[PDB]
């Protein structure tokens, strides 16, 4: 279903697109898993740790 | 990890890849070629080693 | 400046002691008037005292010698 | 009020300064080693990643 | 110390009965006072801020 | 929003009581960063009532580990709400999801 | 063999008022990626460009409070404003001014018009009044510049001591929001190895995309000075 | 103000060896270490031209895997050697130079017939040797004159060799933090690079330099 999803949004379904380096602008020589996770800042932060 | 994965990666062989079968004279020559683009990092090769 | 100790350990031939010549010339750098012998290029007298001992310019021995030297020679003030 | 030349002379006082890093618990004796400082602008440690 | 006596003496700067122990800021911390709050035990005058 | 949540987001956010939930059904009557002012359905109101719920929001409190505390109102002015519609958000709350 | 071929700002086609494709023809085999990506790293980082840098609304003294009739924060009101695409022509500093009354949304073409100031997104939402009698009054210091500028890096830049109601906005100043770039072949007069670069870019619409391409040509070209000489 | 630029104000080129250089520019900004390092690598090393060894025709081969008595190894790095060697042509694009030595020892490159206008930038480069005081080595080198790397996979009696063309040997570049008046932010440039000989570190990045500001002339605004 995640493939199907992937197919309707007309996007490769293995889920890995070829990309580029930002500083060199040359590809990476495999595909990439990029994708969108959901991310946490937790509470342990170098304001209060240092 | 991260360090061994890229010396692996760098240090295999692939069959029939990119630039297979050319000889170098030398590791810089390589360097050379792989940056070009004209070989890929795993083309077998002869090099001339000191 | 130095990144490894490894060359003033094989002129004195321990690190303990190589540390603790090289505290005593890099205390008599730092603290007195004695000059270093060789060129300081902007290192403390720790890396200045650590290079003194990789040339061979300085051990424990002609730490001593200098200090007999100087010792009898304010001693001959004698006035 | 930590002006420009503080941080000169921070710069100065550091130079072939070592310091000691500890990871607790020290297991053994490689849980403390000396580094040199190289004076970063974060508020995090960046430890070389080979030790 | 019969020092900061003589200090003192020369320049006339006599000090003061009364230590600083003002609240401050953290060190590091940087924002903005959103509240105040003043809480005046019976019987003691209230300034003008509360 | 998570982009890949599991469902108990809403449940989580309702259940616990950071967000403002409407205990009557309405009219928005007014809508402000500050309160909710909900004009109760004639269905839902008792005989001898003003037939108004009142939410006040609470804004930029300190909670036990110093984070703020902030609810968002949701709705928009004149909109209609239901009977256990998220009113206003939370802290980590977005449309009355959980939003970490 | 020793000469190449140059090249030329061939055409430029603006897909929407924040979208465009310059071509860049005949590049030369191998020039298509070392101008593409020296132009889209220029591109993205250093084009200058108009950002709000502060605000002072009325009754406002922090951004940590609300307003009474005004539906957002006034936190949420400053990240509104910090989205306020905005080009100005001849000054690198303008106060705008908002005023606005009753209720409805307050976008961004309530913002009272200088003759020098142009906002290019007049549907953008800046706040919503929820009462009649409501009304913000607010004064919008847009300010040119270059990169990214947290206003905790501008709170050391003060001649006198900041009144307390000047809420400062963290000032994002660059026009381009995204840059990608094609290197496809070009057919010029005999010749088959001539390459063809297709910037496309998207910006808030603050920049024309030639000037754009102007300026980046121009950083890379004097900052190379230093190796031309090498000295 | 918005578009003036932090450029380099330290500039060491460290000489190495007579080919071998290390260039450093320090403070670039954020950013333009990699612009700057990568834009005059990709040039320097694909795009810069001169002239290399393209073919050789040696009398008694007719392959790269043939035989050949009298000398001490296989043609494979007989064209090794022909490729490594550097020079330079003067007037023309394309020179074709003439080895004819028979004897005992290594024929080097001052071996070659003294055409006019070319100049061999290391003439003890050994090409090969000989070694039984009857046989001949006797080829006919074609220099010719291009830009970049063409390998002979893609150029496919005559015996091709790979084409150098570039100068340049190797092309290294590194990118460290620079600051400047507190802020760290400043890029500072490590270029490492070595040249074959036909010209030194410093005009290799001179030329590739002004290869790129010659492409970016119809844009920018002086």
């Amino acid at each position: 279903e995640i493939k199907e999803l992937l197919k309707l949004g007309d996007l490769p379904t293995s889920g890995q697109i070829r990309l580029y380096d930002g500083r060199t602008g040359e590809q990476f020589e495999r595909p990439v898993t990029v994708g969108y996770m959901y991310m946490l800042k937790l509470n342990h932060l170098v304001d209060d740790k240092m | 990890q991260d360090v061994v994965l890229g010396l692996y990666y760098m240090t295999r062989d692939c069959v029939n890849a990119k630039g297979e079968g050319m000889v170098l004279t030398g590791p810089k020559e390589a360097e050379r070629l792989y940056r070009s683009g004209l070989a890929s990092l795993h083309a077998r090769v002869k090099v001339r080693i000191t | 400046a130095r990144v490894t100790v490894q060359d003033a350990v094989e002129k004195i031939g321990n690190r303990f002691d190589l540390v603790l010549v090289a505290a005593r010339r890099a205390r008599q750098m730092q603290v007195g008037g004695k000059d270093p012998l060789v060129p300081e290029e902007n290192d403390k007298t720790t890396v200045i005292a650590l290079r003194e001992i990789e040339e061979g310019l300085i051990n424990n021995q002609i730490l001593d010698v200098r200090e007999r030297q100087e010792q009898q020679e304010q001693e001959a003030a004698e006035l | 009020r930590e002006e420009a030349v503080v941080w000169d002379i921070l710069d100065e006082v550091i130079r072939e300064h070592p310091v000691l890093l500890n990871r607790a618990p020290t297991l053994h004796r490689l849980g403390i080693q000396a580094f040199e400082p190289v004076l970063i602008e974060g508020k995090a440690i960046q430890l070389h990643p080979l030790v | 110390t019969p020092e900061e006596k003589l200090l003192r003496a020369i320049f006339g700067e006599k000090a003061s009965d009364v230590k600083d122990s003002s609240l401050r800021v953290p060190n590091g911390v940087s924002g903005t006072v959103i509240d105040v709050q003043v809480f005046t035990r019976d019987g003691v005058e209230k300034d003008k801020r509360a | 929003k998570p982009l890949v949540g599991t469902g108990m987001e809403r449940a989580v956010a309702v259940d616990s009581g950071v967000t403002a939930v409407a205990k009557r059904g309405g009219v928005v009557q007014y809508v402000d960063a500050s309160r909710i002012v909900i004009k109760v359905n004639e269905d839902e109101m008792y005989p001898g009532e003003a037939g108004i719920d009142i939410y006040n929001l609470t804004k930029y409190t300190r909670s036990n580990q110093n984070t703020c505390i902030n609810q968002m109102p949701c709705v928009s002015l004149g909109e209609p709400v239901e009977r256990g519609d998220v009113l206003a958000d939370g802290p980590s709350t977005d449309l009355g999801e959980l939003a970490l | 063999v020793t000469e190449f071929l140059k090249p030329r700002l061939v055409d430029i086609e603006q897909v929407s008022s924040t979208h465009a494709k310059v071509t860049l023809e005949p590049l030369e085999r191998g020039f298509g990626h070392t101008l593409g990506n020296a132009l889209r790293r220029i591109l993205l980082s250093s084009m200058p460009g108009c950002a709000v840098t502060e605000v002072e609304i009325d009754g406002v003294l922090h951004e940590y409070s609300t307003k009474e009739g005004v539906q957002e924060d006034i936190l949420e009101i400053l990240l509104n404003l910090k989205g306020l695409a905005v080009r100005v022509q001849g000054k690198d500093e303008v106060i705008l001014t908002l005023n606005k009354s009753g209720i409805g949304p307050v976008t961004a073409a309530d913002i009272t018009h200088d003759g020098d100031v142009e906002i290019v997104k007049p549907q953008h939402v800046i706040c919503h009044l929820t009462d009649e009698n409501a009304s913000i009054s607010m004064r919008i210091k847009v300010q040119r510049g270059r990169g990214y500028v947290p206003a905790s890096t501008r709170i050391h830049s003060e001649e006198d001591e900041r009144p307390i109601g000047r809420l400062l906005v963290d000032a994002c100043y660059s026009p381009v929001e995204r840059i990608a770039y094609n290197v496809e072949a070009a057919r010029v007069e005999q010749r088959t190895d001539l390459d063809k670069l297709v910037i496309e870019m998207e910006t808030n619409g603050t920049i024309d995309p030639e000037e754009a391409i102007r300026r980046a040509a121009t950083i890379l070209a004097e900052q190379l000075e230093a190796f031309v000489d090498l000295r």
